């Protein structure tokens, strides 16, 4: 609305009306704690340390270098929320008085004033409103003619190099200007673009600060070509052709980038109608799916979208991406924003390709590093800033301190994937939102340690999020999106699915020549599958039933690994692969057994609508299990096979690790086969879900046993604090790390005492890495274990940001964390925010309670000793069943632990009965069962004993 | 309104062993009518 | 020993107070305790195991409050203080908490005006039963005035 | 000014309550320079803790000062509690000045304040001006409420304050103008918008 | 008992009645909040003295370890890992679990790790007590006899 | 501060030593300026930049270490309760250079805002107010005496 | 018998100049920084 603009022009002009020098201090109330904006004093020593405003007006009130005679204004731009604002009461009122708890009183001298720069007072209270004089800005005030006459003027005067490159933007300048005019293109597409639905919230500024942006980087196209031909620099003509075409270019993806595709087609028809630059001529292909050639010619994105053929080692990797129509154009888009240091926005549904386009875009982009921060529920600025105290170093400038990156000649990018997680408090403010703001709008932040303005250099922020309707998801403020262009990145199409996994399933295929041809058909599988999977289970049934293509790039992944180590493989066996896989990938997370019985039968279904002519049983029996623990290779294991294998090792495992002994039914057998897949994997994090006492920490140690993973539990207690959960993080880290160590960290959700817990957490599973772990001696030996364990790997790495990423990458294959927590629907959907990467890093396995079938197995196994034959028994014409595949004649054997598994099955009506009654309950565990059969064994044998 | 076993234990006492209506009473059934009597006037007394 | 229960130092006299008070027969009073739930449950712990002197007396003073522990409120005997139930029961109240000599000094006419002022006391206290019709708002008219 | 100079007289501290804008705090300020009393405004926040108050206080009562605490409320209510044997402590020893037993030539009175023996001056007085209708704010335990004797400020005769303002000025029409600027104030806030 | 026991009794007979069964096995009454709680576990696990820990409402997770009966044996030795010390566990250790609070929670896992024994008084067994302490007062001839 | 009150060597033996011990380096730098008081020989001095960096933080100490000697001067003037520690040591500090005591005035009254001194500025004679009105004592404040 | 020509410095001196180096010095620092605190020390510099 102009707000600051009128009070930074109206500064100067009175400096130059009256001769008194101007000063404002600019303040963000709510990008630092309410103990940083006014002061602490030391509960202890009660020593009073000043806060940012109160060391600014003390500063003023001593006038050590003058600054009584010079007008002194105090701007808090940012929110207004009545608790911290009501301590200006005093200051606000004829008092004039800032009163400490110390008991200090500061007079505001007359040469101060007190300024509020904000958008909203919807949280302010009387008392505050009527302290102030208001003067209020409507968005009419800033005309949007006045906006074009800004940007037409800077770009006529302000060379972008850093003149042939004015050249160039003043007759370009002239070029726009007819479209720039008031009810001229560029407003008319702006009025029609707010009629359409965007995935954030859309605003003036920031459609026209995207605008503003891409045609900046047009002129520098322009310069760009000039080098390129230093014989014949492009002429007016073709200037003029080129501008025009980018300018709709430009509007196409600034007013309609952050929408879907339809509205993206919508804003392009009625461009098409009002405008008079020339357009594509095509009849159905919207003009969105066009780039602008420098010799100002349209040319459709399919020709930079070739069908490439990946090489067979690359297959579904990190790095690689599969050309489609949509990442080309948000390659290029991403290029234009952060070729000029915009701060951006990605926003999409989970796994659709954020990162992947903005690492991908990075890469044509050198002198530019990007460090990953994982915003949580619980990220303050503080999270920020120990990313700058490793990453940048403070130096003393004679214009003031300034932050920059450690390496020279780099632009440093800050990633933040959350960025809209962050904890809004009751006033809607998120601090750190504030505090991104505060650096991009003002350049800048203060340091609190000495109440200093800190300047960025070199440093620019991308932000990656989810639509903000989702589930934990704070709308970000307009003041913070008039400087973020948003791009939407929706989940591929069919269509774009088919040629990205169909190029990863043709080059995989490639390992078995025999399968080339099931390359079409097994790519027509997966799509298929997937999407059913992804309509049939969505977030509204379970917080982590989210199914992206995360999903199908670990399916064609899976299936490759299990393909490598092959000569040769009937077709059967390739459908037991992409079924066992499936299984893994979608079954894994389901809570409830109708949705694992729907998911078992759909893999048929879809299987054999697209491999007919193949033997249904050796390709789909039901007991679909892979080991690689009887052989070499990664091959299917029979059920028996596997059963005697694991009785075999936990024999073993009895006498070295744990002296626990276990009953062996068929649900231990898939999970631990489930959890040596994640601890085989790297960045391999586990996050086991079911009651206590289940086994959840048992199977793990035994599984970390068999492959070689020490364990790591936190050893808490009732004074365990944070610094001991921090030093307990570098001890594992340094063993991993340094040491070479695998090591699986198991740690429950009870071992979480603090929230802080899990921000560390949070940062460990995503990057493998705490900026600020490690601090100070810590990361002194740090650096010394660096250097000897990568010289033991034979690496000359000396530089200490060297060997932190070899440190980093060591963490990343050798650290398995897995996370124990009992199913809570309130505590599941709660936990996605506290900790994101427990549901987008971590395997998630649902193990939930013992089944009926688990529980009948653990108590036909467990009775085997007991006597229990009554050959005279007989069978009830009505018998109780209570395991469906209880055979039909039961022996007494049988009826007595179906009769066991009915007893179980009672404390958990019982509980019922008395939770609805508002009675007080106690967890049915699967360790109740355990002791009731162990109960049973010994006082039958007591009893038959002592009747003999 | 949390009472614990012991709070009734100490009403029954008082009325069996601190009762003033029982200082002269020397038959046993009209000592039960007054123990009877006393007890529920104990213990709305003190539970209200 | 009168200890209010919100601050630090507040927890720390009331630990002396009452260590002092168990061998002695002093009497302590804590006063809101209901702002500290949580240590109200370390209180009742340390009062299970402790054999104070005869005369030994704890008052502790708090609002009628959901935060405070199920496990102290059995241990302790409880007693409700609130508006006396009508006329009859306020006037009753006020004549016990006046010293009767404040009443009956020199001039004879002053415990007219204690029965006014009783009377006076009772009548505005039992209107605001009537929460709208006795007066538009629930006021404090209460002992201090 | 009636009321609270009898709190005075009862050795009371002084609680206007009201919304804001109502001369709750120029109306304490006011009655201690009718008195010729030095009068110290503190604008309370949370960080106003038990330490800190009767830091306060012992200047407040050493120096024989009034101590204005706006926006009272806005400590924890903790600290309100532990506060309130502080307030307590202090309005004992200013009865003590009351007595007529004593003697100017005898001991100093002297209340204890954070574990020491403070003198206090008689002339020193404690004011909380509060909001008790804002939402979020701390509930004053009664212990401390008893200690102070409270009136509300709700509705300032704005004709008034206008009509002698204006006269005071030198504005002839100032009936005139008064009678006219303050009804239109009301207007104001209904007519306009909200 | 398999898994060890958590006592919930309010009354205390069931803390009396565990001390009464294990004097001659020297067992040790301690709590949760004691500060001596370590040793006294490490002792009793050391020694194989029974073990009644009181105040279950504070539970220390370094108990975790012990109530699953994590051991390992090796090298002759039975070995119980009690935060990062190792201690030989010695066969004849118990430990009682009390606590004096019938309303309080625990959370899922230690429900898993315990045995509940609730000591809730039964109309029976009250109208027995009651029964006897009234012909104790009123029939003190009868009640010896 | 260190000059004029010898109590606070005894009261704070390591404080004053610190002091006096800086206090000879900065006289030390301030006969070279006298020597040569041209600016560019003064920023030609050796290492000048980071001496005084140093005579900073390290006076900057000092100053957090007089605290509790400042809670003890405030008793002395209770006025001085509502002065900054920092503000108050100019006070104390500068007890002989008068001048720079006007500023602190408006923090220890309520409506002086300055005195008025004498020619020598050993007498008070009177207080100012911020808007100027004057009260001229009816028998003067001599600060020698 | 470097064991001994280490005791000699310390004997003598109280310190040994080449024992704490590098990490191991930067680790004395912090703790003398911590252990000189607690004595009400105001010793920040390394040599100090
Ligand atoms: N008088 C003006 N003439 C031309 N352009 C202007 C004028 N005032 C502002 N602008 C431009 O329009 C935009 C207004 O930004 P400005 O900071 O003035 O608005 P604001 O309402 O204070 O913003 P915010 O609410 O985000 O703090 C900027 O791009 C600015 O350069
Ligand atoms: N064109 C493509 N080429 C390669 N992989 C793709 C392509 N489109 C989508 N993907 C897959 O989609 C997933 C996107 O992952 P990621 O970039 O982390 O998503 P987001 O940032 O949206 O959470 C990966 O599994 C990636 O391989
Ligand atoms: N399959 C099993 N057979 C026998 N006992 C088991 C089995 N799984 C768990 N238990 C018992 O339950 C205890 C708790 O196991 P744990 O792995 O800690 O459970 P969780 O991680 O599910 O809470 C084990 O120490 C053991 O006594
Ligand atoms: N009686 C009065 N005469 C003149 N001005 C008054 C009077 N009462 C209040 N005011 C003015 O009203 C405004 C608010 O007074 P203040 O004491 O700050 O109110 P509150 O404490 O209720 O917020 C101030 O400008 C004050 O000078
Ligand atoms: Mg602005
Ligand atoms: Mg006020």
């Amino acid at each position: 609305s102009g707000k600051s603009m009128a009070w930074r022009v109206l500064l100067k002009a009175l400096e130059r009306l009256e001769g008194v020098e101007g000063v404002a201090h600019i303040i963000d109330p709510k990008a630092i704690s309410k103990d940083h904006l006014y002061g602490t004093l030391d509960p202890n020593t009660r020593e009073w340390t000043d806060g940012l405003f109160t060391h600014v007006l003390r500063k003023i009130i001593d006038s050590v270098r003058g600054e009584l005679q010079k007008r002194q204004w105090i701007v808090f731009d940012g929110d207004v929320d009545p608790e911290w604002v009501e301590n200006l009461n005093s200051v606000l009122d004829d008092n004039k008085l800032l009163t400490l708890p110390n008991g200090e009183r500061l007079s505001l001298p007359p040469n101060v004033r007190i300024m509020f720069e904000v958008q909203d007072l919807k949280y302010a209270t009387l008392a505050t409103v009527s302290r102030c004089g208001m003067v209020w800005f409507s968005e009419d005030v800033l005309s949007t003619d006045m906006i074009f006459n800004n940007f037409l003027a800077r770009l006529r005067s302000i060379p972008l190099d850093e003149s042939p490159m004015l050249q160039i933007q003043r007759d370009a300048a002239t070029i726009m200007q007819p479209y720039f005019t008031s009810n001229g293109l560029v407003t008319k597409a702006l009025e029609h673009a707010f009629q359409l639905e965007h995935i954030m919230d859309l605003t003036r500024l920031r459609c026209l600060g995207s605008l503003f942006s891409m045609l900046h980087q047009a002129c520098r196209n322009v310069a760009q070509y000039n080098a390129n031909h230093p014989d014949f620099p492009m002429q007016i003509e073709q200037l003029e052709r080129y501008i025009q075409r980018y300018l709709v270019y430009a509007i196409l993806w600034s007013l309609s980038g952050d929408s879907r595709l339809k509205m993206r087609a919508e804003l392009g028809e009625y461009i098409r109608r009002i405008t008079t630059v020339p357009l594509p001529t095509a009849p159905n292909i919207p003009i969105i799916d066009y780039e602008v050639s420098i010799s100002g010619e349209w040319s459709p994105w399919q020709a930079k979208v070739p069908q490439i053929e990946v090489e067979t080692h690359k297959v579904a990797a990190p790095d690689v991406v599969v050309p489609t129509l949509d990442t080309v154009r948000h390659e290029a888009l991403l290029y234009t924003w952060l070729a000029e240091h915009k701060p951006l926005v990605l926003c999409g549904p989970p796994g659709s390709g954020k990162t992947m386009t903005l690492f991908s875009a990075l890469r044509a982009l050198p002198d530019m590093e990007v460090v990953g921060l994982n915003f949580s529920s619980a990220t303050t600025p503080e999270l920020l800033l120990k990313t700058f105290d490793h990453y940048c170093e403070y130096r003393r400038t004679p214009n003031g301190v300034v932050l920059a990156p450690v390496q020279l000649g780099k632009w440093l990018v800050l990633f933040c994937d959350e960025i809209n997680l962050p904890d809004m408090d009751k006033y809607g403010t998120q601090r750190v939102i504030s505090f991104i703001r505060q650096m991009v709008e003002h350049g800048g932040f203060y340091r609190t340690s000495d109440q200093t303005w800190v300047k960025l250099e070199r440093i620019q922020f991308v932000g990656a999020c989810n639509p903000p309707t989702d589930p934990g998801r704070k709308p970000l403020s307009h003041r913070f999106l008039r400087h973020v262009p948003v791009v939407y990145v929706d989940y591929p199409g069919p269509a774009s699915l088919t040629q990205i996994y169909g190029t990863f399933n043709r080059a995989m295929l490639r390992l078995i020549p025999s399968l080339r041809t099931y390359a079409e058909p097994l790519t027509a599988a997966m799509v298929e599958f997937y999407t059913m999977s992804q309509e049939r289970f969505t977030q509204d049934t379970q917080p982590h039933y989210i199914y992206s293509p995360r999903e199908m790039t670990r399916w064609v992944r899976g299936i490759f690994e299990a393909l490598r180590p092959l000569e040769t493989l009937p077709v059967e066996g390739l459908i037991r692969i992409w079924a066992h896989e499936a299984l893994r990938l979608f079954q894994d997370r389901l809570v409830e057994d109708e949705e694992r019985r729907w998911t078992d039968e759909n893999i048929d279904t879809v299987a054999l609508k697209h491999f007919p002519n193949i033997d249904r049983e050796k390709a789909m029996s039901r007991p679909i299990l892979y080991s690689n623990w009887l052989s070499k290779d990664y091959i299917p294991v029979d059920q028996e096979e596997l059963r005697d294998y694991v009785k075999a090792r936990l024999k073993v495992f009895y006498e070295e690790e744990l002296d626990v002994p276990l009953v062996l039914f068929n649900e231990v057998l898939d999970h631990v086969l489930r959890i040596d897949r994640i601890f085989r994997q790297p960045q391999g994090h586990l996050l086991l879900i079911g009651v206590s006492g289940a086994g959840k920490t048992t199977l793990s140690r035994f599984v970390a046993w068999m492959n070689g993973l020490s364990v790591y539990q936190i050893k808490v207690h009732r004074k365990y604090t944070g610094e001991d959960f921090d030093e307990d993080l570098r001890t594992v880290l340094r063993r991993s790390g340094c040491k070479n160590e695998k090591i699986a960290f198991i740690m429950d959700e009870s071992n979480v005492l603090d929230s802080g817990f899990l921000e560390r957490m949070n940062t460990l599973l995503a990057n493998g890495e705490v900026p600020g772990l490690f601090e100070g001696d810590e990361y002194a030996t740090l650096m010394t274990q660096c250097k000897e364990g990568a010289q033991k790997e034979g690496l000359m790495l000396d530089s200490h940001e060297e060997l932190y990423k070899w440190f980093t990458s060591q963490v990343i294959r050798n650290l398995h964390v897995v996370f124990t927590m009992n199913p809570s629907s309130e505590g599941l959907k709660d936990r996605a925010a506290t900790s994101p990467a427990l549901f987008n890093r971590c395997v998630l396995n649902w193990f939930g309670d013992w089944s009926t079938e688990a529980l009948y197995q653990v108590g036909k196994e467990f009775t085997s000793k007991m006597d229990l034959e009554k050959p005279n028994y007989i069978v009830p014409d009505y018998m109780p069943v209570v395991y469906d595949k209880l055979p039909q004649p039961p022996s007494h054997r049988e009826a007595i632990v179906n009769s066991c598994v009915f007893v179980h099955q009672t404390l958990h009506q019982a509980n019922a009965r008395l939770a609805k009654r508002g009675g007080r309950t106690m967890a049915i565990t699967p360790r109740h069962y355990l002791d009731f059969i162990n109960h049973y064994a010994n006082l039958f044998h007591e009893k038959r004993s002592e009747l003999e | 309104y949390q009472y614990s076993l012991q709070f009734f234990l100490d009403i029954y006492h008082n009325v069996l062993y601190e009762n003033p209506n029982l200082k002269g009473v020397t038959d046993h059934t009209q000592r039960l009518s007054i123990i009877t009597k006393d007890l529920f006037q104990v213990a709305f007394n003190r539970v209200a | 020993t009168s200890i209010a229960i919100g601050s630090a130092e507040g927890f720390n006299q009331a630990d002396k107070a009452i260590n002092t008070a168990v061998k002695s027969g002093r009497w302590v009073m804590l006063k809101n305790v209901h702002l500290a739930p949580g240590w109200l449950m370390q209180l009742e712990k340390k009062l299970h195991s402790l054999q104070p002197h005869a005369c030994f007396r704890l008052f502790l003073t708090m609002e009628i409050n959901p935060k405070v522990p199920v496990n102290l409120l059995r241990a302790g005997r409880i007693f409700v203080f609130e508006p006396p139930p009508g006329v009859k029961a306020n006037m009753l109240r006020t004549f016990s908490s006046i010293p009767v000599s404040r009443i009956c000094k020199s001039p004879n006419e002053r415990a007219r005006l204690y029965f006014l002022l009783a009377w006076f006391h009772a009548i505005i206290q039992e209107r605001l039963r009537y929460a709208p019709l006795g007066w538009s708002k629930k006021y404090e008219f209460g002992e201090s005035d | 000014y009636l009321t609270m100079t009898q709190a005075l007289e009862a050795r009371l501290g002084g609680s206007p309550f009201g919304p804001a804008g109502t001369g709750k705090t120029e109306s304490v300020k006011a009655l201690g320079h009718q008195l010729g009393r030095f009068v110290l405004v503190f604008n309370c926040d949370e960080t106003f803790d038990f330490q800190a108050m009767g830091r306060i206080f012992v200047g407040l009562c050493q120096v024989g000062a009034w101590g204005c605490f706006d926006e009272f409320n806005r400590l924890e209510e903790r600290m309100l509690s532990a506060v309130s044997q502080q307030v307590q402590c202090i309005q004992e020893a200013l009865r003590e000045h009351s007595n007529p037993n004593y003697d100017k030539t005898s001991a100093p009175i002297t209340c204890e304040l954070l574990n020491k023996q403070v003198k206090v001056s008689p002339d020193m007085a404690i004011f909380i001006t509060m909001n008790p209708g804002y939402a979020g704010r701390s509930n004053l335990p009664d212990n401390l409420k008893k200690l102070f004797r409270s009136l509300a400020m709700t509705k300032p005769d704005r004709q008034l304050i206008a009509q002698v303002m204006l006269y005071s000025q030198g504005f002839r029409t100032a009936e005139v103008l008064a009678n006219k600027i303050v009804p239109f104030f009301k207007l104001c806030d209904e007519q306009l918008s909200s | 008992f398999n898994r060890y026991p958590l006592i919930i009794d309010p009354s205390g007979q069931a803390t009396e009645f565990i001390m009464n069964e294990y004097k001659d096995r020297k067992i040790t009454r301690t709590s949760f909040l004691d500060d001596a709680f370590r040793k006294n576990l490490e002792s009793a696990l050391r020694f194989g003295n029974p073990l009644l820990v009181q105040d279950v409402e504070s539970y220390d997770p370094v108990l975790n370890p012990v109530l699953n009966r994590e051991v390992r044996r090796t090298g002759g030795r039975v070995l119980i890992t009690l935060g990062d010390q190792d201690i030989d566990l010695s066969p004849s250790f118990v430990i009682f679990l009390s606590t004096r609070d019938p309303t309080v929670e625990f959370p899922p896992d230690l429900c898993s790790r315990v045995t509940f024994v609730n000591f809730t008084v039964t109309r029976s067994s009250l109208q027995s007590q009651c029964l006897n302490e009234v012909l104790k007062a009123e029939r003190p001839d009868v009640d010896e006899k | 501060i260190f000059t004029g009150s010898a109590d606070i060597k005894h009261l704070l033996p390591v404080e004053t030593q610190r002091f006096q011990s800086i206090s000879t380096e900065f006289l030390a730098l301030m006969k070279k300026v006298s020597k040569s008081p041209l600016v560019m020989d003064v920023l030609n001095i050796q290492g000048v930049q980071r001496s005084l960096e140093r005579l900073a933080d390290l006076l900057g100490k000092i100053q957090k270490a007089l605290g509790e000697y400042l809670e003890r001067e405030r008793s002395s003037f209770p006025r001085f309760y509502f002065v900054g520690d920092e503000d108050l040591l100019e006070i104390i500090g500068n007890s002989k250079n008068v001048a720079k005591l006007q500023k602190h005035f408006k923090k220890m009254f309520a409506g002086v805002s300055s005195i008025i001194l004498n020619e020598d500025n050993s007498v008070v004679l009177g207080i100012s107010s911020r808007e100027g009105e004057e009260v001229m004592f009816k028998t003067p404040v001599s600060i020698t005496e």
